[PDB]
């Protein structure tokens, strides 16, 4: 039983570099191997490199080779992953995976680190209402950067029948998202519906009352 | 470099059934150096099977791997409600260490047609200079569906983005939203805004539309 903790998520401009740390603590086995696997949104799993910190041996993937260096500070059992010369394609969640015991049968993972590689910089969202057609209504969280955002309804009082859809990437380089909710038709001109949009990264919380217009 | 392919793409079953998952390799794999992993939406992967056919410690009875060389299998004898997720075969024979595109295990349910809804762009957004028309496809099954945008019966493609939810736990269905985005100027140049939906739960296509104003 070990505890893999990865570094906070970050956003870098194209061309620059990123360094992702991965702290380990516990597990007697001091002969462990570290693997770095990334996953671009919607796509499959992609291996990048593996290090055996103790021995000092490290392999890399054909694809990246040159752009990626995996180091390890043996004292604090913290693994590292440096990817330089960044492009848009490199936007992904990155995982460190520790493997223990003879065959490497012991599976341990970090929580993941989100790296967003884009030109356009941190911006707040604009919440636009999708006026009601049981009837359906919702919000449109448009033009924000970076991910993620969190949408709730009536501070969490309405959580039944709500659909928050995965964001999409507009050509502008900003994200657009829509939330919807199936509500009773009869409750329309009587019950209040407000979506609360929280965007931690840009430091912006916006609430918006949705009503027929 | 070795390439891995899995079959089928998605797999649709119910709790208590047998699942059979494949992994066609394009080359030989060191006697049997292939792994299987589990992944739930927005979570770190999870090693299940190493060396083609050896359960990792903790992994329940029902799981088992088979075959070697260039052809591999993963098999869950009786599906538990927790066994519905993406599965990835991975070879650790020759570098670069490669993964498969994955197989989704989803709950099979009876076919359900989508409730189609269309939202014209808000007053507030039209001030800012761009118009976003949202088409919502609600609680439908299976996931396969088409959306065709029409503007005065000139079919559209390129100027819309779409996004599907993960399978609902409550009713085993999916939901898809599509956003047709174009400028204030372009939106005013036209009259009819239609949304044609072709899901297999429909006898023929459905069209939901509105006239601007």
């Amino acid at each position: 039983q070990v505890q893999l903790v990865q570094s906070g998520a970050e956003v870098k401009k194209p061309g620059s570099s990123v360094k992702v740390s991965c702290k380990a603590s516990g597990g007697t086995f001091s002969s462990y191997a570290i693997s770095w696997v990334r996953q671009a949104p919607g796509q499959g799993l992609e291996w990048m490199g593996g290090i055996i910190p103790i021995f000092g041996t490290a392999n890399y993937a054909q694809k990246f080779q040159g752009r990626v260096t995996i180091t390890a500070d043996e004292s604090t059992s913290t693994a590292y992953m440096e990817l330089s010369s960044l492009r848009s394609e490199d936007t992904a969640v990155y995982y460190c995976a520790r493997y223990d015991g003879i065959y490497g049968e012991l599976d341990f993972w970090g929580q993941g680190t989100l790296v967003t590689v884009s030109s356009a910089s941190t911006k707040g969202p604009s919440v636009f209402p999708l006026a009601p057609s049981t009837a359906a209504l919702g919000c449109l969280v448009k033009d924000y950067f970076p991910e993620p955002v969190t949408v709730s309804w009536n501070s969490g009082a309405l959580t039944s029948g709500v659909h928050t859809f995965p964001a999409v990437l507009q050509s502008s380089g900003l994200y657009s998202l829509s939330s919807v909710v199936t509500v009773p038709s009869s409750s329309l001109g009587t019950q209040t519906y407000i979506c609360n949009v929280n965007h931690k990264p840009s430091n912006t919380k916006v609430d918006k009352k949705v009503e027929p217009k | 470099e070795i390439v891995l392919t899995q079959s089928p793409g998605t797999l649709s079953l119910s709790p208590g059934e047998r699942a059979t998952l494949s992994c066609r390799a394009s080359q030989s794999v060191s006697s049997s150096y292939l792994a299987w992993y589990q992944q739930k939406p927005g979570q770190a992967p999870r090693l299940l099977i190493y060396g083609a056919s050896s359960r990792a410690t903790g992994i329940p009875d029902r799981f088992s791997g088979s075959g070697s060389g260039t052809d591999f299998t993963l098999t869950i004898s009786r599906l538990e409600p927790e066994d519905f997720a993406v599965y990835y075969c991975q070879q650790y024979g020759s570098s670069p260490l490669t993964f498969g595109q994955g197989t989704k295990v989803e709950i099979k349910r009876t076919v359900a047609a989508p409730s189609v809804f269309i939202f014209p762009p808000s007053d507030e957004q039209l001030k800012s200079g761009t118009a976003s028309v949202v088409c919502l496809l609600n609680n439908f099954y299976p996931r396969e569906a088409k959306v065709q945008w029409k503007v005065d019966n000139a079919l559209q493609s390129g100027n819309s983005q779409e996004s599907v939810t993960e399978q609902d736990s409550k009713d085993s269905t999916y939901s898809l939203s599509s956003t047709l985005t174009l400028s204030k100027a372009d939106y005013e140049k036209h009259k009819v805004y239609a949304c044609e939906v072709t899901h297999q739960g429909l006898s023929s296509p459905v069209t939901k539309s509105f006239n601007r104003g």
